[PDB]
């Protein structure tokens, strides 16, 4: 049940994060509509395959938010750049948009699938452990696709607002007109930075070989456990 | 489909990849034998007086 | 027990040559991939950090928790370079420019994603009381991945980029051309 709790929460944080970046309650509404469709339907997928509802299968409910919310995002997001960078309304836009991000979307779930699969294939104990996670993510991620091609297209169709060619959030006022204004700042002193880094270069590969070696370092380092011991509210003593 | 292959020989390549190694893996777990199970099954009842 | 342990390296290693797979029919091309893969180490170094912070262990949440977050990591860079590539191809946008204008257009969306992940699993690193250590060990490791692999990817997947790109090219470029 706390698992539950963190999973209402975290759509509920999910929402607000939303709301900083759309700043309009029926927009923000679209990506936060899509987390508890995907996670539903999952569950029902757990029952079609014999799984319970177990500690490993609601975790993997928690880590399949980031990937769920993602997927939203990326297609209100493109619709959104595209009626900024167009004025094209939202049924045109939506439709552009679907057009030039839905191949990638399904092209990466597959991608994805290759690195939680592997892990149904565990031997032993393990396995049967690992197996729960892998399942229930790879199915949240599928529905996660299908509903980006089926919902989410059309709740951006009809309830994202028309933005006009060249608005950026600017010409609000209050903390959101404020906002807007510094990420859009904030965002050409990141190309600008970039456009440095890349006359540059061998230096960050440098960079990168120092992460490299450093993630190594902690990797060879941290102990290696399997599943925490809880405290699960009771104990035994024995006398012998 | 093979139009669109023609035009992604890499994207045709992978798909061949990919199925060989899922059947290399799969033939370092198959069980061998000499045959599958054939004979029907039997159920044998002992007693002594 | 013998039985015998660690398949890790050898199921990893094949999840690693189906991820390069996958990516090259994505893109049509061997060397590409390269660009999306180098991203992986961004995420697991901010995950180690956090764990080896928090005392915490190399468990089953540690493990699960970060092949999500290289998950996101990857899918926010074949992003990237879907978009740069694409430039490049139907547009005629140069490398450098095509890459920039990439970039910049995946800048929000990648920082939208972020945030509204790193504060979900919050109420997991800060839990107390029935199964936290559960909920403690999934909520640092995703949390401190994130973290890294946010910031750091921001900046090194268009190096990824320009320094595969150019690397395993063939004269032609890079200007610029187009049509
Ligand atoms: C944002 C959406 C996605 C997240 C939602 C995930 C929720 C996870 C639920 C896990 C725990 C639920 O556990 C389950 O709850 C229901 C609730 O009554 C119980 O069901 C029981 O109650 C109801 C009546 O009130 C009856 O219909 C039912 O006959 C009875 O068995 C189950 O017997 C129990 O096993
Ligand atoms: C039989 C067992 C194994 C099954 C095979 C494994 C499949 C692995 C595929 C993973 C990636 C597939 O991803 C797919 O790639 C092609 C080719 O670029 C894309 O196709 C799209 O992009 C490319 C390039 O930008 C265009 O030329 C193409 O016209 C367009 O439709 C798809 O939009 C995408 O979804
Ligand atoms: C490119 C996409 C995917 C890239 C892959 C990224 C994943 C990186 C982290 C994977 C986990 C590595 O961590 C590794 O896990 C195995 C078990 O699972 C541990 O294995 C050890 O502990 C377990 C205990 O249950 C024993 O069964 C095992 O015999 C023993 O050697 C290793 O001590 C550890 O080093
Ligand atoms: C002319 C095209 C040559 C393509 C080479 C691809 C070879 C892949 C072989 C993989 C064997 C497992
Ligand atoms: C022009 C019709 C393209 C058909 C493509 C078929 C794709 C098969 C993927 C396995
Ligand atoms: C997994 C190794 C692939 C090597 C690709 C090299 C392409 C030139
Ligand atoms: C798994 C082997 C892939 C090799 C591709 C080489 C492309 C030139
Ligand atoms: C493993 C930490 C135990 C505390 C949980 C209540």
């Amino acid at each position: 049940h706390e698992v539950v709790k963190t999973l209402v929460e975290a759509i509920i944080l999910v929402f607000l994060v939303m709301y900083l970046f759309l700043q309009n309650f029926r927009a923000t509404l679209i990506p936060t509509i899509a987390v508890p469709v995907v996670l539903l339907g999952t569950f029902a997928v757990l029952a079609a395959f014999g799984f319970s509802i177990n500690t490993l299968t609601m975790f993997g409910m928690v880590l399949a938010i980031g990937l769920l919310v993602d997927d939203a995002i990326v297609v209100v997001e493109n619709v959104e750049r595209v009626m900024a960078e167009e004025g094209l309304p939202p049924k045109e836009a939506t439709r552009k948009s679907m057009g030039q991000i839905q191949g990638a979307l399904v092209g990466i779930a597959m991608v994805l699938s290759a690195v939680f699969v592997p892990m149904a294939f565990f031997g032993g104990s393990t396995g049967a452990i690992y197996r729960q996670f892998s399942i229930t993510i790879v199915s949240a991620m599928a529905l996660s696709v299908l509903v980006a091609l089926i919902l989410t297209p059309a709740l951006c169709a009809t309830m994202l607002k028309p933005i006009a060619k060249g608005d950026h959030g600017e010409g609000k006022k209050g903390f959101f007109g404020w906002f807007n204004r510094m990420f859009e700042k904030s965002t050409h002193h990141y190309t600008d930075s970039v456009g440095g880094i890349l006359r540059s270069t061998g230096r960050y590969l440098v960079l990168y070989l120092i992460i490299v070696v450093g993630m190594a370092y902690l990797f060879v380092r941290l102990p290696s456990s399997f599943l925490p011991d809880e405290d699960q509210g009771v104990f035994m003593t024995m006398v012998q | 489909m093979p139009n669109f292959f023609i035009d992604r020989p890499i994207f045709a390549w992978v798909i061949a990849i990919i199925i060989m190694l899922a059947g290399g893996l799969a033939i370092l777990k198959l069980p061998v034998a000499q045959y599958p199970t054939i004979a029907p099954p039997a159920v044998t009842i002992s007693a002594s007086y | 027990e013998r039985l015998s342990g660690n398949q890790a390296p050898s199921l990893y290693a094949i999840s690693l040559i189906v991820v390069f797979l996958c990516l090259a029919a994505l893109y049509e091309s061997w060397s590409i991939p390269f660009s999306v893969m180098l991203v992986v180490p961004l995420g697991v170094i901010g995950a180690l950090l956090a764990a080896t912070f928090r005392g915490l262990t190399n468990d089953v949440y540690f493990q699960v928790g970060l092949l999500t977050t290289i998950g996101l990591s990857a899918k926010n860079a074949i992003l990237i370079v879907e978009f740069a590539k694409d430039l490049m191809d139907k547009e005629g946008k140069g490398l450098i420019e095509a890459t920039l204008d990439a970039v910049r257009m995946r800048l929000r969306p990648i920082l939208m994603t972020s945030l509204a992940f790193i504060l979900g699993v919050m109420p997991l690193v800060i839990s107390t009381g029935a199964g936290s250590g559960a909920q403690n060990a999934v909520g640092t490791g995703v949390m401190g991945g994130m973290v890294t692999a946010t910031v750091l990817a921001i900046f090194f997947v268009p190096v990824f980029f320009v320094v595969v790109r150019r690397r395993f090219s063939r004269k032609n470029e890079d200007i610029e051309h187009s049509h």
